[PDB]
This record gives structure tokens, C-alpha cells and sequence, in this order.
């Protein structure tokens, strides 16, 4: 029976993508970054009708079995270390035997389930959650200063071990922020210091990870990095003041005070220049606009670009809108633009193509990766072993992906225009009430996508995925 | 040819409220009038920013331009080359009908006349808004104007198929609008707990192995397929794939 | 021999079937008047919606041009107002939402029973085929009690050909587009002369069906089989099924040979047995059909069912086999050939466990 | 003798803040608006227009428009959201 089609089973097989949450802004309260590990194992052991459901059977003696083997691994049992590290490998892997989709497909949904309670679990106590994914989480502490989150992070950890159903997880804590600017898994910056220490001054280092500095254009990036520089430095020196002096909160409030008149003057200087010389040959250089996988946006003047990142970037506060939309406005009367104009709105400088479920054999390591918004030198080494990954292995996914989306287009069901109900005839020209059908997937969509795969491919040496985009 | 633009008690329609107690029109004038237009208000907001467009453009400043660009490409014509040409398709032609559409009107008639017999039995009211053979004749009028638009002296398939089209949204926008007006709901609530204590999140079930479970339970067919649909129009935690088939609980 | 053609489902000409004025259209391909150069495979929304209403208007046409029909059958919509009545009548046959036996019609669909059903032996009465059914409609519920039901007959060749005379849908001599409508009859004759002679030496050889080239069994009667075979090379040699005993996905592990380099390897080594059969190589060209797990089907179908016009086998691991031979064709799944007076089409999947599987079944 | 003419005023927005006023409004809360509102706020900027004796709407008009609409709006809500509703609509009346 398993050689025929079936849309349920099409649908399960192709059910990869995992969930995950940002919130942007900027913290002045201090954030913790966590790692959780053996996520899977301990989600496996924890927990007629309905046709989809695996048998329950095998499920409790796969968890019986998965529970003798941790505690044989328990008492000094190497190839029972083994084995479990492998487990989650040989579930994922199609070409062991005795391989059921549906059985992954639980595990899929049992981990969802898990982490979503983890994440309310969370939630329970005084905490915001920035960030979360199956690897990392980031978590708003009520307190300002990372010295005193010691035993207060040490006693939530405890409490969280001590629950019954997250008995077996694995959490670390690597680094401690002071002050940070969160808007993008790929695009922050702030200040960090690596772990607390008694009786002295914490170390504190300073990061600056944003992609959306290469889009611009070859002369203002410097520029583009100084002033992230001093409005780092601005908002820092005036928490410092504001805990000094004892949903708006007076840490950050009044902090572009300190940098406006430079930055006007610095703006109408760097708009001089750029009329001047626009139209040299010689001087066409530094102005011609990089062009990279994923980049959509067709515009013109770079000095736009450049203010309107360094108005998004500033404008992430929620807190200081108003002076920021002030400063804005004065910026843009520089230019013989208006307020709300089309032309300087903000926008994302790049799409996305994400690949799940994304494997190393040397260490295990699950992990989505993105072929358009990573940096290079990490689309071909795994993250946390620094080992070199196979190229047609990465050709070979991407092929599969893209042929998996073409046949899931393909067997897309039809929705009426007025009432969202769903067809349910074979041949009929309309609903029944008034309206026309139109698809549950746009064509738009996947024409776009296939305009980025496009894109990625040329940009790197790939072969046979042009091979692939040549049979269509 | 009659033309009214009426308001319903308490301004808005206010669908909460019954359509009974929303409407002060009797049953008889209804009647005479075989067209009939709920044109409510919604928000979205890309209806209104694309509402607003229009309306800024429209001001005199642009659609003056505009409008006349449309007399420049030929897709619309003047008012008076109207008034020319419906004074002389009136005068000239007046078409007719064929046995096919007559079969086909036939069998749309008394499917039509079913189902509100189907509604009338549930709801256990008089319809407010009644269908009766003067709908028939009107159908059959819309269709013979149809034709008459193209100076064709028959009317077939092609112009009983928008005749009809028209006729279901007019029908379906105003007297079928949810014609229970909101066992009792006991049974409803009992229906809501099994299914959420049963069936968990993320998986799927059979239609007909939910049809057959509440029928041998109290729950019964009549029941149960109302919940259900009710519980997808509340569209938070039920959702429809694979035709009628697959029950997915999002 | 020349003016023989062989043709794949990609490049098939579109032709539309129009109800309302019983007569086929032409519809232009959308590559030639159409961009092509970003996505113009993608077919439309309305296209699904389309595609079961041309089936089933060829199909009411075909019945309707039978001699025995002149009773007339009667739509579906048209069975609300008459009861205790035998009628006739065909459309699809399905399951509804419910879990019933219906059949649908583009005016609508009824209900079957079936507790007393006698079928016309020798059919295999599956679900998506078109059935003829006799019974007695019953208001009281909504059951068309069934008591006879048989398939619709078929027809030849020159009979429904002559309806419309004689149509250049396999334009080899002629086309038509959307500007004329072309047809000829003159040269059938002469060309069918032609084929009656000299037939005897333009053999064309077809061998069995998922030759794996990985085992060395088949490659040893392969060899043997060449080897009968090089000293008379006929004129068209044509091989079927899966080229590779296992379906290519996506390998997890990079310790060993990736999926697609072994498919690639495999056919290599068919290369190097091409050399020592120079004449067949060089007086009979070749062809290859994809089987139901090769490369692109079996990445996301992995080895099941998949999408039946199946795309040829791509040309980045078949970069020897048309170097080495002088004349290699790789068509679709479905494949047309137009010799001088023959139709010939070759369909390689799996029928009789499918028919077996999804039997009806009749209580008696 | 004075009839003002209105060539420059900003698309967008007019266009939001329609938008944002029909969002809320009975979908919160209780009172109507309708497109008659966006052709009264334009009436409204024509009007301070024409108190200065000038052919043609400048942005301070529409300005001043489009603060007196939207305090009208919200001075007429009940005062557990009065507060919130002054500090959403800052940015249309920044001045
Ligand atoms: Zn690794
Ligand atoms: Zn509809």
C-alpha cells in the first residue's frame, strides 16, 4: 500500500519548517544568552480515532528502550553514550531501515509541544523572551545590573531542571548583556561581558553584526559604522547617568540630544559631496551599488539608504518614537522629500531561503540554515565543529527543496474570493455565492522564489542546480 | 422601472441582531422587488486604502485628466451615446427564449425553492425575505435583458448563466445571510469538549468517523455538522484540508 | 529511413475542446508566444478547473456519436422533480465528503445505491471512471437506486477521425495554429503504400522493463543480448524502466559515494560497453524512458507514485551515452511516435496492481 | 472672491490616517466614521486655506486640519482609553 500517493502522507513527508520567535527592540534591562541541548531525548522519555497517530505500542517501547539506555550510559557505558548521541541521527536519516515518516513527524510535533511549554515555563516567572530557536534563547531579566542576576539566574535554572518534565535538558549560559539593540537574528549590537566575576568590574566588549551594512555603498560604510558607534556610546553614557541619578522609561529617553547638530552638519556635507561628484568617471567607483544573492530593491541615491537604515536603526526604541520621528523629519527636510513619503519608507534589503533540519556527521548538530542572509565562510563550516561540509551535498538539498515547493504548489487546493471556504467538487465553474476560486498559493510567490534560487545559484559555483533550473 | 435606496433600523445592520427585527418592510412589497442589495461596511484596510486612492484621486484636481483618457482609449463612452444606444436597443429588439433554459431555470427554481424549505424547518420562523414564482418571472426577465444588451434575438446558455449568477448573489447576500440569526447549546458544549479532550493538536481525522461516532452518540448528524462548521467559522483551532475529507486542528 | 518523428509530452501541441460549438481549438504553446526565459511551466489556476470539464465533454461527445444512442441521457440537475421514474445518465465516480458513492456533473451530483447492483462483466469499475447508470430516482431520501451499469463503448480510428476529417494533431506533414486550421488526406495513402514494402527491414526491438545497470547479472545478459544483436542493428531500439535498482534522495552521510555520482557512474560504464558494438551504434538509434524512480521523480516521490508527465532524464549525468552514440533520444513517461502511417505510444508504469487494489466491489 | 485650489498635499498620509481611523473607531469602540470624514478633513484644510485669503492649500493648513479632526476623535471616548489614543496618534499631529 505504501507504493500509491496519498495527500496526507505528501503532506507529512514535506512538513519541515520549525517555528521561532523574535521580538525587536531595544533592552536596557541586562539579557542572559542560554543554550538548550538534548532536547530531543529528553522530549522522546518525557510523553482508532485519529488515523495519523503512530502506534503506541512501539512508542513505549522505544521510550523503555531510550530510558535503560540512559541509565546503562549512566554508569560509565561509552557505547551507550554512543548510541544515544546517534539516536536523534537515526531517527532524521531515511536510509536507516525500519524508518517510518510518521514516527518522525511525532517527534516533530512532541518537540513543538515541548519547547512551546518550556517557553510558557518561562513565561511563568518575571521574564520577556527575545529570542527563541531549538539551539539558543535569550531571555529579558527584570534587574539593570548583571552582578546582582547571579543567584536569581542560578536559582531559575535550578527551578527549571527540577521539573519533572524538563528533567533531562542541558542548559549553559554564555554570555551576559548589558545593553543591547535587538532586531534580527543576523543583524544586532551591543554590549556584552562574558561571565560575572566577585569583587571587580566586569569586562565588557563591544559588537557590531549587521548585514544590512554591506548593501550599502563602498564609501558610506565607514560612515555607517562610526555614527553606530557613537549612538551606542550615547545611549550607554546616558543609562549610565539615569542609574546614576537614583511605557517610557527615563534610562534612555533624551539620548539623541548629545549627536543631532554633528549629525545634521555631517549629513548636509555628505550631500554637497555626492552632488558634486555623482557624475565623475573617474569617481564612479565609490559610488557603483554592490549586488548579492537575495537583493531585490532597485533604488538610486545612496544617501537615502544611508539615512534611512540610520532612522530604522534608532527608530527600534518603542520607547523614544517621537524625537525619534522628529529627527527624522529634520533629516528628510535636508532632502525636498515630505514625511511620509513612499520613496522614504524602509525596507528589508535582502529576502531569505532557509533550509531545515540541517545535519553534521561529525557532530551531531541540527541546525536551519540560510543561504542568503548568512555571512560566508558559514554556509560550508558547521557551527560548532569547525569542519568543512560537502558542496554537492548542499546542491543535492537545495534541488530537493525546490522540487518538494514545485509539487506542493502543485497539489495546492482552490479557496473562493468572498467566503474563504474550500472547494469540495471535482467540476463546478464558481461557489455557489458569489466570488471566483483562486489558489491557496499565489504564483507570485513561487515565481520569486525561483527568481532567488536563480540568484543564489549564480552567485556561487553551482552547477547542477543550473542543470536543474535548464530542464524546466 | 422601480429604483429605492432604503436604511435599516439602528443605521448599521447590525448582524447580531436577528434579520427579522431588521427589517420593517412586510412580506408583500418585498415581494414585488426581485432585487435586493445588503451593501454592508467592512474594514480591512486595503479596501480602505485602495477607497482612499480613489477618493483623493477623484478630487477635481486629477480625475479630470483621468476620466478623460477613458473616451481617448475607447473603454468608456460618453453619457449621451448611452442614452442613444439603450433607446435603440429598446425600440428595436426584444429576444427570446430557448428549451435548454427553460429546463435549466426549471431545475434552479425549485433547488432554490428547497432550500428555503431546508432553512424555514431549522430556523422555525417565516423567512423575512420570501421566494416565490414572481422571482421566477424575475429571473426570467433578467436573462431576456441580457440577451436584449447584445441585440441577440435568443437568449441561451451564456446569458442564463450570468442571469443566474446574479441572482445568487443577491439572494444568498440578503435571505440566506445566516438564517438561524446566532438541544439549545448544551449539546454544543459537550460536542467542544470531547473533540478537544480526544483529538490533540496537529494531527487529523475522518469526516465520516466523527460523523459516525456523534450519530451513535446523541450528538446525531443534524448536530454535529452545524458544530463542526460553526467551530471552523470560529477558525482559531479547526481547519479544513483535502476536500471534506481531512480535519486538521491547528 | 527518414520522415518518421518521435515526440515527448513537452513539446505536444494544445488543443481545447469547445462544447458550445462541438469542434476543437487550437491553443497556443506558451513558450513560443510567451517570455519562457524566468518560469512560463507553470500552468494556470483555472487550468484544474478546466481539465475535468474537457474530459468529460470529449467523453459526452464520444457516447453521443454512438449508433445506439440517438435513449437520450438526462443531467444531472434536472432528476429534483420526478421520482418512481427510470432515467440515464454518466458522469464522474467518486466518494463525497460524507463517505458515499456519488456522481458528479457539471450541473451537479446524486447519491447510488448499490445493495442491489448487477454490472456488465469484463470492466474494471474503479473510482475516476466514467460509468453509465440505469436506475430509479427516490425523493423520499436522495438514492438513484442503481440495477444496471456498463461502461461507454469506444470507437476506431477513421470514424472519429472523419469527424473532423482528418486533423493535423500529430503534424508531421502539416500544422495548424491559431491563425488556420490545416488538414490533409492525400498523402495518407501514398505513405501508407510506402510502408507496405520494405516494412520487413524496419524493425524496431523494445526489451523489458527496469534494466538496473548496477548488478552484474544484467549487465552480463545485456552483453549477451548486444552481442546477438550488433551484426543485424535494427532501426529503433528502445529501453524501459529504472535505470537503478535503488531511488536517489538525499544521502545524510559524505563517507561514502553520494546518490547521484553512483547514478552517474552507472551509466558510464554503459558507454564503455557501447564500444564493442560499433555497428549497432552506428545504424540504429536509441531511446530511453524514465522509470518510477530515477532521478527526479524519486527525489521527492522516493520511489512511490509521482507526477505522470515525468520529465526526461537530465542531461548533466548523460554526458557520454550522446557522445559515444550517434542518435539518443530521452522523452517523458508518455511518449508519441509518428511513423509514415503508424501511431505508436509507449506508457510505462504499473496497471494491474492498481486496477486490482480499488475494485469496486458488488454485493450479491 | 477667495477659492482655494489644492495641488500639493501628502497621498500617503491622508491615506494612513483614514486608514487608522477606521481602524478603532466600531471596531473598539462605539462612535462612526465614513469616508464623509476623509472629504470633511479636505473641506476643513480648503476652509483654513481660504482665512488667509489664499489661492492654494498649503501643509500648515492641512496641518492644522488634520489636528482639529483628530482631536475631535478623541476627545470623545470614554477615559480608560483617552490617554492611550492621545499617545497613538502623536505622529500624524507631530508639529
Ligand atoms: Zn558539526
Ligand atoms: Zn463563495
Amino acid at each position: 500500500i505504501q507504493n500509491d500517493f496519498d495527500l496526507n502522507t505528501s503532506w507529512i513527508m514535506n512538513d519541515s519548517e520549525f517555528p521561532k520567535i523574535n521580538n525587536s527592540g531595544v533592552y536596557d534591562n541586562v539579557v542572559l544568552d542560554v543554550g538548550v541541548d538534548n532536547l530531543t531525548v529528553n522530549t522522546i522519555l518525557t510523553s482508532e480515532f485519529v488515523h495519523d497517530a503512530f502506534s503506541n505500542d512501539a512508542l513505549n517501547v522505544l521510550r523503555g528502550m531510550l530510558k535503560e539506555w540512559w541509565d546503562e550510559a549512566l554508569k560509565e557505558n561509552s557505547t551507550a553514550d554512543l548510541l544515544v548521541n546517534s539516536l536523534a541521527s537515526w531517527v532524521q536519516n531515511p536510509n536507516a531501515k525500519l524508518f517510518d515518516g510518521l514516527l518522525r513527524y511525532h517527534v516533530h510535533n512532541l518537540t513543538k509541544k515541548a519547547l512551546l511549554q518550556l517557553v510558557n515555563e518561562f513565561s511563568a516567572l518575571g521574564s520577556t523572551i527575545v529570542y527563541a530557536d531549538r539551539n539558543q534563547i535569550l531571555i529579558k531579566t527584570n534587574k539593570y545590573s548583571p552582578e546582582n542576576c547571579y543567584a536569581y539566574s542560578q536559582y531559575m535554572m535550578k527551578a527549571v531542571r527540577t521539573n519533572p518534565m524538563f528533567s533531562y535538558l542541558d542548559l549553559n549560559i554564555k554570555r551576559y548583556w548589558d545593553l543591547l539593540i535587538w532586531m534580527d537574528k543576523f543583524n544586532f549590537s551591543g554590549l556584552a561581558c562574558i561571565e560575572i566575576e566577585e569583587k571587580e568590574n566586569q569586562d565588557y566588549t563591544a559588537v557590531s553584526q549587521w548585514q544590512l551594512k554591506k548593501f550599502l555603498s563602498p564609501i558610506y560604510q565607514p560612515e555607517f559604522e562610526d555614527w553606530m558607534m557613537i549612538i551606542l556610546d550615547s545611549m550607554l553614557k546616558t543609562k549610565q547617568s539615569y542609574l546614576k541619578l537614583n511605557s517610557v522609561e527615563n534610562s534612555l529617553n533624551g539620548f539623541s540630544h548629545l549627536f543631532s547638530k554633528p549629525l545634521m552638519k555631517r549629513v548636509k556635507k555628505l550631500f554637497k559631496n555626492q552632488q558634486e561628484f555623482i557624475l565623475d568617471p573617474q569617481y564612479e567607483a565609490d559610488y557603483v551599488i554592490p549586488v548579492l544573492p537575495g537583493s531585490h530593491l532597485n533604488v538610486k541615491n545612496p544617501l537615502l539608504e544611508l539615512v534611512k537604515s540610520l532612522c530604522h536603526v534608532m527608530l527600534l526604541s518603542k520607547s523614544t518614537i517621537l524625537e525619534i520621528r522628529t529627527l527624522r523629519k529634520e533629516l528628510l527636510k535636508i532632502f525636498e522629500l515630505r514625511e511620509f513619503a513612499k520613496v522614504a519608507e524602509f525596507k528589508d534589503p535582502s529576502l531569505s531561503l532557509v533550509v531545515p533540519d540541517f545535519l553534521c556527521e561529525y557532530c551531531f548538530f541540527i541546525s536551519d540554515i540560510d543561504f542568503c542572509k548568512a555571512a560566508p565562510e558559514s554556509i560550508f563550516s558547521c557551527v560548532r565543529c569547525h569542519k568543512a561540509f560537502n558542496q554537492v551535498l548542499l546542491q543535492e538539498h537545495l534541488i530537493q527543496k525546490l522540487r518538494s515547493d514545485i509539487e506542493s504548489y502543485l497539489i495546492q487546493d482552490l479557496r473562493c474570493s468572498r467566503c474563504h471556504k474550500v472547494k469540495r467538487d471535482y467540476m463546478s465553474a464558481h461557489c455557489p455565492c458569489a466570488g471566483a476560486w483562486e489558489g491557496t498559493l499565489p504564483r507570485e510567490s513561487i515565481v520569486q522564489k525561483l527568481n532567488v534560487f536563480k540568484q543564489v545559484a549564480k552567485y556561487y559555483g553551482f552547477d547542477i542546480l543550473l542543470s536543474c533550473i535548464a530542464d524546466l | 422601472s422601480v429604483l429605492a435606496a432604503a436604511n435599516p433600523i439602528y443605521g448599521r445592520y447590525d448582524d447580531l441582531k436577528s434579520p427579522g427585527d431588521n427589517i420593517d418592510f412586510q412580506t408583500t412589497i418585498l415581494s414585488r422587488f426581485d432585487m435586493i442589495f445588503i451593501v454592508k461596511d467592512d474594514h480591512n484596510e486595503e479596501r480602505d486604502i485602495s477607497i482612499a486612492n480613489h477618493v483623493i484621486n477623484i478630487h477635481t484636481g486629477n480625475a479630470n485628466a483621468m476620466q478623460n483618457q477613458q473616451e481617448e482609449n475607447g473603454s468608456e463612452i460618453s453619457i449621451e451615446k448611452m442614452k442613444r444606444y439603450i433607446t435603440y436597443c429598446r425600440l428595436k429588439c426584444a429576444p427570446r427564449l430557448s428549451p435548454q433554459a427553460a429546463e435549466k431555470l426549471s431545475s434552479n427554481f425549485v433547488t432554490i425553492r428547497k432550500q428555503l424549505l431546508i432553512n424555514e424547518l431549522e430556523s422555525t420562523e417565516r423567512s423575512s425575505i420570501p421566494i416565490t414564482i414572481r422571482q421566477l418571472e424575475a429571473i426570467i426577465r433578467i436573462t431576456e435583458s441580457l440577451a436584449k444588451l447584445e441585440l441577440s434575438p435568443i437568449a441561451q446558455e451564456r446569458h442564463v448563466d450570468e442571469a443566474i449568477r446574479l441572482f445568487q448573489a443577491s439572494t444568498m447576500d440578503a435571505a440566506s445571510q445566516d438564517p438561524i440569526g446566532g438541544t439549545s447549546l448544551s449539546e454544543i458544549r459537550r460536542f467542544e469538549q470531547e473533540l478537544k479532550r480526544r483529538l490533540p493538536i496537529g494531527w487529523s481525522t475522518s469526516y465520516q468517523t466523527l460523523r459516525r461516532e456523534f450519530v451513535d452518540t446523541h450528538r446525531f448528524s443534524q448536530l454535529a455538522l452545524d458544530k463542526a462548521l460553526y467551530a471552523l467559522e470560529k477558525h482559531e483551532t479547526i481547519q479544513l484540508r483535502h476536500q471534506g475529507q481531512n480535519i486538521y486542528r491547528s | 529511413r527518414d520522415y518518421f518523428k518521435v515526440i515527448n509530452a513537452s513539446q505536444q501541441q494544445r488543443f481545447s475542446y469547445n462544447p458550445h460549438k462541438m469542434q476543437f481549438i487550437f491553443v497556443p504553446n506558451k513558450k513560443q508566444n510567451g517570455l519562457g526565459g524566468i518560469a512560463g511551466f507553470l500552468p494556470d489556476i483555472e487550468d484544474k478547473v478546466q481539465m475535468f470539464l474537457t474530459r468529460y465533454y470529449l467523453t459526452n461527445d464520444r457516447v453521443m456519436r454512438n449508433e445506439n444512442f440517438q435513449m437520450s441521457i438526462t443531467p444531472i440537475k434536472n432528476l429534483l422533480g420526478r421520482d418512481a421514474q427510470n432515467f440515464l445518465l454518466l458522469g464522474l465516480l467518486n466518494k463525497n465528503f460524507k463517505g458515499n458513492w456519488s456522481l458528479e456533473d457539471p450541473s451537479g451530483s446524486v447519491e447510488i445505491d448499490i445493495s442491489q447492483t448487477i454490472p456488465t462483466q469484463g470492466h474494471y469499475y474503479v473510482p475516476g471512471c466514467m460509468v453509465l447508470v440505469e436506475g430509479i430516482y427516490y425523493s423520499v431520501g436522495n438514492k438513484f437506486h442503481v440495477t444496471s451499469m456498463t461502461l461507454p463503448p469506444g470507437e476506431r480510428r477513421e470514424i472519429t477521425l472523419e469527424t473532423i476529417g482528418n486533423l493535423d494533431l500529430l503534424g508531421i506533414h502539416g500544422i495548424s495554429n491559431n491563425n488556420f486550421i490545416a488538414r490533409l488526406d492525400k498523402d495518407l495513402k501514398i505513405r501508407l503504400h510506402l510502408l507496405e514494402k520494405e516494412l520487413t527491414d524496419h524493425k524496431f526491438v523494445i526489451l523489458g522493463a527496469n534494466l538496473f545497470l548496477d548488478d552484474l547479472k544484467i549487465m552480463t545478459a545485456l552483453s549477451k543480448i548486444l552481442q546477438k544483436l550488433n551484426d543485424d542493428p535494427p532501426t529503433l531500439l528502445i529501453w524501459q524502466g529504472s535505470f537503478t535498482s535503488v531511488p536517489v534522495f538525499a544521502s545524510m552521510s559524505s563517507r561514502n559515494i553520494s546518490s547521484s555520482t553512483q547514478f552517474k557512474n552507472n551509466f558510464d560504464a554503459l558507454a564503455t560497453l557501447l564500444s564493442r558494438f560499433d555497428n549497432l551504434t552506428e545504424n540504429t538509434t536509441m531511446i530511453f524512458i524514465p522509470g518510477p524512480n530515477d532521478l527526479w521523480g524519486s527525489m521527492v516521490s522516493l520511489g512511490a507514485s509521482g507526477t505522470l508527465p515525468q520529465d526526461p532524464i537530465p542531461s548533466a549525468f548523460t554526458k557520454k551515452i550522446n557522445k559515444v552514440c550517434k542518435n539518443v533520444v530521452w522523452s517523458s513517461n508518455p511518449t508519441r511516435i509518428a511513423y509514415l502511417s503508424q501511431e505508436i505510444v509507449i506508457f510505462r508504469d504499473d496497471l494491474s496492481g492498481r486496477f486490482k487494489r480499488h475494485r469496486l466491489e458488488f454485493p450479491f | 472672491k477667495i477659492y482655494p485650489k489644492l495641488h500639493q498635499m501628502d497621498m500617503d498620509k491622508v491615506s494612513r490616517v483614514y486608514a487608522d481611523l477606521r481602524r478603532e473607531s466600531i471596531s473598539t469602540g462605539s462612535f462612526p466614521i465614513t469616508v464623509r470624514h476623509l472629504e470633511s478633513i479636505l473641506r476643513i484644510a480648503e476652509s483654513f486655506a481660504k482665512m488667509r485669503l489664499s489661492e492654494f492649500v498649503s501643509s500648515y493648513d492641512l496641518d492644522r486640519a488634520i489636528k482639529v479632526v483628530v482631536d475631535s476623535f478623541v476627545d470623545a471616548q470614554k477615559v480608560s482609553v483617552r490617554r492611550q489614543l492621545r499617545r497613538s496618534f502623536a505622529i500624524y499631529t507631530l508639529g
